[PDB]
């Protein structure tokens, strides 16, 4: 077996392996979180946008669980190894427990496996962020974001990507308690901090939302074109 | 390049001595012993505002007469953390009495230097966790606030800082320090020393405060409880 | 079953039984039950027929291979070593009463009896199998010291035989050996040969 | 042993390692494979060329199975342990299916064996391009796997030294409907285009494959070949 | 089951019967138990059918690969060494009762092997159900370096013996000569029981089976 | 006893160009019926069936393997298996499991993929194959299977003539057995057809 | 042995894998593989590199691989380490198959196979399987679909792709002449054949195989030499 | 970086690894070992290089087993290890076969784990010599020795260290063959004295051991009559 | 030629497809500075080794180039000391275990195929060196007459009439090859110590070579003493 050590230290006290990690999140599709009152919204760039590609197979919102879901930022392949691993802890916790895990719970347990790659031998780290958005059982929207090296965040709204620190930038003077009053202003909100990154925006923005206590629904072509004309 | 368990020619591991160079960029900590208790501060070093100040937790209860307070890689010390509330619950279980903190420390001590590349199996450390801790709880010795390291060497102290500013902090932990304080006198001065250490304006958010005295159990500073410690 | 060996001056002198049975059948008639383990060192087989053809094999294979790394005569009783540590390790599932016998230049004629626990133990004389039972009295009253090779060849013929008459396990062809520092000298003895002994007739 | 791979990818997407086991049969003794409608030859160049040796002491041509045979051209000792493994993968077959391995299946066997060890770690490629060829159905088969893994089915195909002058040579004389006894005169004038001095009973050997199943000539035969 | 092989005077001559029971209802009746393990070594098989079949098709794919390896002629001694080290192995589990026979360059040699892992190296032995009647042939009629033809002849009485005595044993008689230029395997060798025939027809006319449903599928 | 939990019965007939299976249809434990219409017989190939008596839990489980076995075999090599080929299979199969193996006695009918030649054979719960001429058996009524085509079998059978024989065999064979019957199917293969089809039996 | 390890499943500075890099860079050297996704079926095209006279034609396709009974696949790249991914992808099926007993949907079997090259790039110290996949089938869920992996596990659904030798200039052409929608069997066939031919065309070249449904079954078959012949002959007609 | 693993051939056919590991047994004491007419004398010049420490530490002579004995020079953590495995093999020996292990087939059995170090990166090779001794009535006197390599010879004279070169000369002179234990102890302390350095080492100590007919073929230490009874005739 | 990576350190190929690690394994048998000739006849084999002793010290009788495999097999080892006890002991083991599962004695062509079978594993891992030592075997066969095979550290192994190892080993070949072009037992024991004395200019002694024999009258292998060798000694 492969037992060679990848992730080790440097003379200034940082660990590359996880740094080269991170710096393939950056040249990822941008993917943004806003937490509402009783709405949670999920947008993420398609970078391709091809005529010929089905679109339901590069998705990059998935579900974790009926009341827990995530999208990702980096490479591909990792994101689906995780998104996996985290779909059958969701179900352990409802065979072990008798209730739905909470957002925080699943976060902690992602995060968890994402240090573990980054402190084991034969092994390197993942090189994918995850913006998990969901609602625990007494209706509180929960947006919680990990990252390569293990560390995890609840956010209020957060931007994970290439265009991220525009995005949480123009988030920080946009992301108020009237902008997201209700669930259209924070649809309207997700999909602008999208357009001032996104090249030709608007047929390029898939975005799903997650209202409390109901599953998981990914706006389509026509409906994100009405609030794109909104906006205007 | 070289392995993880290579000897330096002064007589130091490479990797340990890495470690230790991750651990002067966290956050400080700042650790005080009385009679009354032990106190255990840090600043949350908040990067964003649109993140939220609850979810940065760098003091953990490790039981109900143990706290924890830590700095450098936070992940890493999640998994050190673990092992210290599964060894007091072993300790429970088995002899039917509280560890005291001192073996506790010992305890997570031994996984300092447990790394290495050859000779051994798939769940193994590739290298050290490059994080430092400050155990502090009240046992039969009474308050006890005890450091250890990424070398996996702890010791015990009446006043330790830990993190980017722990020097600095440290000469004024040796300034205002006396082997007679009292728990509310450990706390205002360690609120000062971290309000200097700092970049933002410490308020109720922006650091975290828990103690450990003899008589209730470890309890952490509420958001009033904090702010009228400020004034 | 019946296996006995004799020592005397030059060497030792092995003799056995050849009949192999199944309940009340008899398989085999004419078989060798004095198994060669080396030149010198040879050895009687008695009890399970698998299970002491696998372990004669087995020392077969090492002593040979201890020999030549040696580059000497392997000595008679680091080969009752060899079948001692194997009956004794496997005694829950072998089921074998091994007799060595042999020369060697160290130790002259020797024989070891390694009964059923897996012990080891040497005499100037053994005798083993579900024959030996009836012949105990005989070898204790006729057998003396100072006997010779030839001595031995017929003290061991006429044991055998007397316990042939008597065991229903027992019985077919007598099959004698010497061995010496010269070499091996098998022998059978057919039917007339057998030594006889009259009943009792009223 | 070692854990990770030898053989790795390079910049313009090669395998150096693979490519240079290839360069290793390109300078082995020259072979040669001709099918010719009922049966298959395979024929090599065996010249010890010291004297000393004993030409019966080793082969080339080594039969896998009662229809299979096999030929090479790299490194001998190589050849021997795929060999080997090439006969225990046919008897794996047998043992299971109660029938004689098709020579189209032991060649992916023997294939996926080859392929392990461009994959495998601390582990070099094998260093011998193979010839294989059997009888199966009625029907004449001639595959040749080489270092990477990868095999293809001939007709007829030169091997080792001077390899590529031997398929032009070989495509300029194949015939589709050519018997075996002509197609024995063809392996050895295509193994006589680079054999400097002189072919001999015992300098080259020769392995024939008909419904009979497979077999190695003995040198009365091949002298007999080489007069004609 | 009755098996059976002798020595004669330039090789080796195996029998057996070719019936098949499963308990006491004959399954087979035409059966080989004469199984082939190199072109100069055979054996045969009594006790489990199972067990006897895939122990010699074992032995006999080690033989070939071994003769392939060392390009000589397999010997017996290799043979029934690979089949008692195997079944002492299995401490009798497998049980396969065989009479292994051939010939090599050390001439002719006849073993029996028995499930536990003991073998006997004699000049004619017997296995099976019917064993001792073929037995009792043998101990009235064997003479050693007989000839072939006479070796046929003892080992077709010693499988008859079995065939109508032992319940287990029956139909026709094989056998197989293996000397040091030939192996005639004769299958059968003798037909000594037939089936009376037929007194009467009674052939199924079409339409006497009431069909409920029926469906029909070409193919190509 | 184990392979008579389930009950069921098998048949197979050789005759002239073709082939003939059929098989009980009742599904039960012990004395209780749970359905009539319990599948025995899985195709194989286009020409090649297989029948399986026994325990009926192990009568699906090697059903299913065999299957995945088989379809791997011809994916490797394109062609389809030949019916002494899949026999050497199901063999390898069942002696793979010979201490405690499954409980299932198979019967394999059908016609070679290059010369139609009728095949017919029957191996034991380890694997023990038994090619026969005439006709193979399994099940709880063997007994009575041997006596109804022992004495009904006939040399070089058309398939009219064959499919009459095996339905009497069976028919009649069930009728003396208490768990086995409930419906017979019968399957008879020939060289460009398939026909199936269900008899008219006693349900009790 | 730390000396000679090469570190095939290490980041770089620009957080990129190299030996993931480098393995997609020997997929654009080998033969161009198409695939054309229409309303009653999906067609592969491959090009055939193994000409030669003395080559003989043995086996029923050279780059096309039946998977299942509703799948089959067109491999590119390393030769060698596709016989290993075509083998593990019947191997998946067929388990799939004995645990539900229903065919496998199609991509259920690119997600099982894209782990397993995910896999080689994330630990284990050995090189990845240089070769990318493009799979053509017919499931209950979705129809007929078509899909193309690569070397690093990644995976995506297309309606018209094409990979290997000059990918790029094919997908260019697929883009301007692709009908989203409107697409049959018989005009796929055609512009499989016009973009083959602009990307190089002898029948010899190529291997063209087709999936559609007939009866409640799916039906995978390879066009015959004459079959493609015309094919090629009435491209000459419009050019 | 031809020298850097045991597992490496160099250009001229040479395991510089090995050759190294050779090199640190030149900067030992030396050792010496004489086969008498009925025993065998060990003698190693012990170099003290302290005088905290308590006579008789460090000592480089051993008992592998009640009739052999075991000389040492080079690292002395790496001379006790293999003098565990020496003790191993003749203990598990005596278990198996069940007899006193002969003098040559320990020393085949040792010198072969020692070669076994000798071909991989993973282990390195051992870095010290050592004879091996031993008096049986039947075998007679026997004194092999093992290099870092793993070759082992027999000898009549041995010598292994510092100055291994110039004891050798000394032990030639020597009729050992007619000799006896007795009065060899006084020659191999006298050579041990001569070949000494007293200009570049410090002070050492006498290590004395035999073994042979005079100890009814037990290996053990030169008693401290005869060893300063010879001490006193050396100096 | 040329060099890419480590190709020179461990058994991987280079850019000319040669293994340049096995290579410095051919050049590490002369570094023993020894020669072995081995002489096939038409009822024996003959094997004779220079037996170089320098210093008086070292016991004469256990410096043996010579070493038994079994009862009718013997062989001489040249090159690296260490690595020829080594596969000596392999040899050994592999015949021992042959016997013990066949039932009867392994071939001298089978034990020098086995033991080229297991240097070959050295040339492909690339953990572990190639041993730097060769080995030559003789011996009766059943149905064949008197062996002599030869096996490198590369995993090449062949049958001769008459073979040489070490230094002197071109010289002592092409010695070798005239006088098969051109043998009784006396006749080929002469011969090999011809070959290894003409080749090395220094007029044998006794005690300064080792020979060892094997004939179709006695299989046994055994070693000629000095007496015996002296005797064919003086008459040449």
């Amino acid at each position: 077996s492969y037992d060679r050590a990848i992730t080790v230290f440097s003379p200034d006290g940082h660990l590359f392996q996880v740094e080269y990690a991170q710096e393939a999140v950056k040249k990822g599709s941008t993917a943004v979180g806003v937490r509402g009152k009783d709405i949670v919204v999920l947008g993420v760039e398609k970078k391709s946008v091809a005529k010929l590609q089905d679109e339901r197979t590069v998705r990059k919102i998935c579900a974790l669980d009926d009341n827990v879901c995530m999208a990702f930022a980096g490479l591909t392949a990792d994101a689906r190894i995780v998104i996996n691993r985290a779909r059958v802890e969701c179900q352990s916790h409802r065979l072990t427990v008798e209730d739905p895990v909470t957002v925080e719970y699943i976060t902690r347990y992602i995060a968890s496996l994402k240090q573990r790659y980054t402190q084991s031998n034969g092994r390197r780290p993942f090189g994918i962020s995850a913006l998990i958005v969901g609602f625990d059982f007494d209706g509180t929207p929960r947006l919680y974001q990990t990252d390569p090296s293990g560390t995890y965040h609840a956010w209020k709204a957060n931007a994970i990507g290439r265009g991220a620190k525009s995005v949480r930038e123009f988030l920080e003077k946009n992301y108020t308690d009237d902008a997201i009053e209700t669930d259209d202003l924070t649809i309207k909100l997700v999909i602008k901090a999208l357009l001032e990154v996104v090249q030709s925006g608007g047929k390029n923005i898939e975005l799903a939302v997650m209202r409390r206590d109901q599953p998981l629904k990914i706006l389509n072509p026509e409906e994100i074109e009405k609030y794109v004309a909104e906006i205007e | 390049d070289r392995g993880v368990n290579t000897f330096s020619p002064e007589g130091r591991l490479f990797q340990v001595e890495y470690a230790i160079e991750a651990i002067k960029l966290g956050s400080t900590a700042i650790g005080i012993q009385t009679s009354e208790g032990v106190c255990l501060a840090v600043e949350k070093r908040i990067t964003s505002p649109l993140m939220e100040p609850s979810s940065i937790e760098k003091i953990v209860e490790i039981d109900a007469h143990i706290g924890c307070a830590m700095s450098g890689l936070i992940a890493d010390a999640k998994t050190l953390i673990d092992k210290a509330r599964v060894e007091t619950q072993n300790h429970w279980f088995t002899y039917n009495e509280t560890m005291t903190v001192e073996s506790v420390t010992q305890a997570v001590s031994n996984l300092a230097l447990q790394f290495g590349e050859e000779d051994a199996d798939p769940g193994a450390m590739s290298r050290p966790f490059g994080v430092a801790l400050l155990f502090g709880g009240v046992d039969e010795k009474g308050p006890q606030l005890f450091h250890m390291d990424p070398s996996g060497t702890f010791v015990q102290c009446d006043a330790r800082a830990i993190g980017s500013a722990s020097e600095g902090a440290q000469s004024s932990l040796q300034e205002v320090y006396h082997k007679s304080m009292t728990l509310k006198e450990a706390i205002k001065s360690s609120l000062i020393i971290l309000k200097q250490v700092m970049e933002e304006k410490l308020n109720a958010t922006n650091i975290e405060l828990a103690t450990v005295q003899p008589g209730q159990n470890f309890h952490m500073f509420t958001k009033e409880e904090l702010e009228e410690v400020i004034k | 079953t019946t296996i006995m060996a004799v020592q005397f001056n030059g060497g030792v002198v092995l003799g056995a039984d050849s009949r192999t049975t199944t309940g009340s059948y008899i398989a085999n008639r004419v078989t060798d039950k004095l198994t060669p383990i080396h030149d010198h060192i040879f050895c009687c087989r008695s009890g399970s027929a698998a299970d002491t053809q696998a372990v004669a094999d087995a020392v077969t294979y090492q002593l040979g291979f201890h020999s030549i790394e040696l580059n000497e005569p392997p000595l008679v009783h680091t080969a009752a070593s060899l079948f001692k540590e194997m009956c004794y390790r496997y005694r829950e599932d072998l089921m074998a009463g091994i007799i060595i016998a042999g020369w060697d230049p160290q130790e002259g004629g020797q024989v070891y009896s390694v009964p059923m626990g897996g012990m080891m133990v040497r005499q100037s004389f053994a005798i083993g199998g579900s024959g030996s039972s009836y012949i105990y009295g005989y070898v204790d009253a006729t057998y003396r010291e100072g006997m010779t090779k030839d001595e031995c060849l017929q003290f061991t013929a006429n044991a055998l035989a007397l316990a042939m008459e008597r065991d229903g396990s027992s019985g077919g062809v007598i099959r004698l050996a010497a061995i010496q520092e010269s070499g091996v000298e098998r022998q059978v003895l057919l039917g007339d040969q057998i030594p006889k002994f009259t009943i009792a007739t009223l | 042993g070692y854990s990770f791979s030898l053989t790795t990818f390079s910049p313009s997407g090669k395998l150096v390692q693979i490519e240079y086991a290839l360069a290793a049969v390109a300078g082995g003794a020259p072979s040669v494979g001709i099918k010719a409608a009922n049966g298959v030859v395979l024929a090599t160049e065996k010249k010890q060329k010291s004297i000393l040796y004993d030409e019966r002491s080793v082969h080339k041509v080594e039969p896998i199975t009662k229809h299979i045979g096999l030929v090479y051209s790299g490194m001998g000792p190589d050849y021997r342990v795929l060999v080997h493994r090439a006969r225990k993968l046919a008897q794996q077959y047998y043992l299971v299916y109660q029938e004689p391995i098709p020579t189209a299946q032991l060649v992916q066997r023997v294939a996926s064996v080859m392929q392990e060890y461009t994959q495998s770690g601390g582990v070099r490629p094998f260093g011998v391009s193979l010839l294989i060829c059997g009888w199966n159905e009625g029907r004449p088969y001639l595959f040749q796997s080489d270092p990477s893994g990868a095999y293809f089915a001939w007709k007829a195909t030169a091997m080792g030294k001077n390899y590529v002058n031997g398929k032009t040579f070989l495509e300029k004389r194949y015939n589709e409907d050519l018997e075996l006894e002509d197609a024995i005169h063809t392996a050895i004038l295509t193994l006589k285009e680079s054999f400097e001095g002189q072919m001999t009973e015992d300098n080259i050997e020769v392995g024939i494959c008909n419904e009979a199943g497979f077999r190695r000539l003995t040198p009365t035969e091949v002298r007999d070949y080489l007069a004609a | 089951t009755t098996i059976a092989g002798v020595v004669y005077k330039d090789g080796i001559v195996l029998g057996a019967d070719t019936r098949a029971t499963e308990g006491m209802v004959v399954a087979d009746k035409n059966c080989s138990k004469i199984h082939f393990i190199s072109p100069n070594i055979y054996c045969c098989g009594a006790g489990t059918a199972a067990d006897t079949d895939m122990t010699t098709q074992l032995i006999s794919s080690n033989l070939e690969l071994h003769s392939l390896t060392t390009g000589r002629l397999p010997r017996v001694v290799t043979a029934n060494r690979m089949l008692k080290q195997m079944l002492f192995r299995y401490q009798g589990y497998i049980g396969a009762a065989l009479v292994l026979g051939g010939v090599d360059v050390t001439g002719p040699h006849l073993y029996s092997i028995y499930p536990h892992g003991s073998t006997d190296k004699l000049p004619y032995v017997t296995m099976g159900s019917g064993s001792l009647a073929a037995m009792a042939v043998f101990e009235d009629k064997f003479r050693p370096d007989m000839e072939e033809e006479e070796a046929k002849k003892l080992v077709s009485e010693a499988i008859a013996a079995g065939i109508f005595n032992d319940l287990g044993s029956g139909s026709n008689i094989d056998l197989c000569v293996i000397s040091k230029s030939k192996l005639d395997f004769l299958r059968p060798f003798s037909v000594p029981n037939k089936k009376g025939t037929r007194l009467g027809r009674y052939r199924c006319e079409k339409g006497t089976t009431a069909v409920l449903t029926e469906k029909v599928t070409p193919l190509e | 006893s184990i392979m008579s939990y389930n009950g069921g019965a098998v048949m197979a007939m050789k005759g002239k160009n073709c082939v003939a299976i059929a098989a009980d249809r009742r599904f039960g434990i012990q004395a209780q019926m749970v359905t009539t219409d319990f599948q025995k017989i899985f195709p194989m190939g286009d020409r090649l069936y297989i029948g399986l008596a026994g325990l009926a839990t192990d009568v699906q489980t090697v059903a299913q393997r065999l299957k995945f076995r088989l379809n791997l075999y011809e994916l490797k090599e394109g062609r389809q298996i030949k019916p002494y080929t899949l026999m050497s299979m199901v063999a390898n199969l069942l002696y793979e499991k010979r201490f405690g193996p499954y409980y299932t006695e198979p019967v394999i009918a059908g016609l070679d993929p290059k010369t139609f030649k009728p095949f017919i054979c029957s191996l034991d719960l380890i694997g023990c194959p038994m090619v026969t001429d005439d006709f193979v058996v399994s099940g709880t009524c063997s007994e009575q299977m041997y006596g109804m085509c022992e004495s009904l079998w006939e040399p070089n059978m058309d398939p009219e003539h064959l499919f009459e024989t095996i339905s009497q065999a069976m028919l009649n064979a069930v009728d003396r057995d208490a768990v086995s019957g409930m419906g017979v199917i019968v399957h008879v293969i020939e060289k460009d057809k398939i026909t199936t089809r269900t008899l008219k039996a006693r349900m009790d | 042995s730390r000396r000679y390890d090469s570190r095939t499943t290490i980041f770089s500075p620009e957080g990129r894998l190299y030996q993931v890099e480098y393995a997609m860079e020997a997929i654009g050297h080998a033969g161009t593989c198409l695939g054309i996704l229409a309303n009653d079926g999906v067609l592969l095209a491959a090009e055939r590199r193994n000409i030669h006279k003395l080559l003989d034609e043995v086996f029923f396709s050279e780059k096309i691989y039946k998977l299942n009974e509703d799948m089959a696949c067109s491999v590119a790249g390393i030769t060698s380490d596709a016989n290993v991914l075509t083998n593990e992808l019947r191997l998946i099926a067929q388990r799939y198959l004995l645990q539900y007993q229903e065919p496998i949907p199609c991509e259920q079997l690119v997600t099982a196979l894209c782990d397993i090259k995910q896999a080689y790039t994330q630990f284990g110290g050995k090189r990845p399987f240089g070769v990318s996949l493009l799979y053509i089938g017919w499931d209950k869920h979705y129809g007929f679909q078509l899909y193309q992996s690569d070397p690093s596990g990644n995976y995506g659904g297309w309606k018209a792709t094409c990979i290997g030798n000059n990918s790029a200039a094919a997908v260019s052409m697929l883009k301007q002449d692709y009908k989203e929608g409107e697409m049959t069997l018989k005009s796929a066939l055609a512009l499989a054949v016009k973009v083959l031919n602009k990307t190089m065309l002898s029948a010899e070249k190529v291997e063209i195989a087709t999936l559609t449904r007939e009866s409640g079954k799916t039906v995978i078959r390879v066009l015959k030499q004459k079959e493609v012949e015309q094919l090629i002959k009435k491209h000459e007609e419009e050019e | 970086g031809y020298d850097l693993s045991a597992s490496t051939f160099s250009p001229d056919g040479r395991v510089f690894q090995v050759e190294y590991a050779m090199k640190a047994v030149e900067n030992s004491s030396t050792a010496i070992g004489i086969r008498c007419k009925d025993g065998v004398v060990f003698g190693v010049e012990k170099l003290v290089l302290s005088k905290l420490y308590e006579e008789g530490s460090n000592k480089r002579l051993f008992n592998v087993d009640r009739h052999v004995g075991m000389a040492v020079a080079g690292l002395l953590a790496d001379a006790r290890s293999l003098a565990d495995i020496a003790r191993e093999e003749a203990s598990n020996f005596r278990s198996n076969f069940g007899y006193n292990i002969p003098l040559k087939h320990l020393a085949d059995r040792v010198a072969m784990y020692v070669h076994a170090y000798t071909l991989y990166s993973a282990v390195r090779p051992f870095g010290c010599s050592f004879m091996l001794g031993s008096y049986s009535a039947n075998d007679g006197a026997q004194l092999y020795m093992i290099d870092p390599s793993g070759v082992s010879y027999g000898y009549w004279g041995c010598a292994i260290g510092k100055a291994r070169q110039a004891a050798k000369t000394e032990i030639e002179k020597l009729q050992m063959k007619e000799m006896t234990c007795r009065d060899v102890v006084k020659e191999v302390a006298k050579i041990i004295y001569i070949v000494h350095d007293e200009v570049k080492d410090k002070a050492f100590e006498l290590e004395l051991s035999w073994v042979g007919e005079l100890t009814k073929g037990r290996h053990e230490i030169v008693p401290k009559d005869i060893r300063e009874e010879a001490e006193k005739y050396a100096k | 030629g040329s060099s890419a990576g480590f190709d020179r350190h461990i058994t991987i190929f280079s850019p000319e497809g040669r293994l340049y690690q096995v290579e410095y394994a051919f050049k590490a048998i002369n570094q023993g500075g020894l020669t072995s000739v081995a002489v096939r006849g038409k009822d024996c084999a003959v094997i004779v080794t220079q037996k170089k002793v320098p210093d008086k010290l070292l016991d004469s009788s256990t410096v043996t180039h010579l070493f038994k495999i079994t009862e009718s097999i013997g062989c001489v080892m040249t090159g690296m000391t260490a690595d020829s006890r080594s596969q000596v002991q392999r040899a050994r083991y592999e015949a021992a275990n042959w016997k013990y599962k066949y039932g009867y004695e392994i071939p001298v062509d089978m034990l020098c195929k086995r033991i080229a079978d297991i240097s070959q594993v050295y040339t492909q891992n690339a953990e572990m060196r190639p041993l730097g030592c060769c080995m030559i075997l003789i011996g009766i066969d059943e149905e064949q007459g008197p062996q002599v095979y030869k096996c490198d550290p590369a995993g090449y192994y062949c049958g001769f009439k008459a073979t040489a190892a070490g230094v002197k080993q071109t010289e002592s070949t092409s010695f070798l090859e005239k006088k098969v072009k051109k043998w009784t037992f006396e006749q080929t024991v002469e011969t090999a110590i011809t070959c290894l004395s003409t080749v090395l200019s220094i007029d044998f002694k006794p005690s300064e070579i080792e020979v060892g024999v094997v004939t179709v009258e006695n299989p046994k292998f055994r070693i000629l003493t000095e007496a015996e060798i002296d005797a064919h000694l003086v008459a040449l």
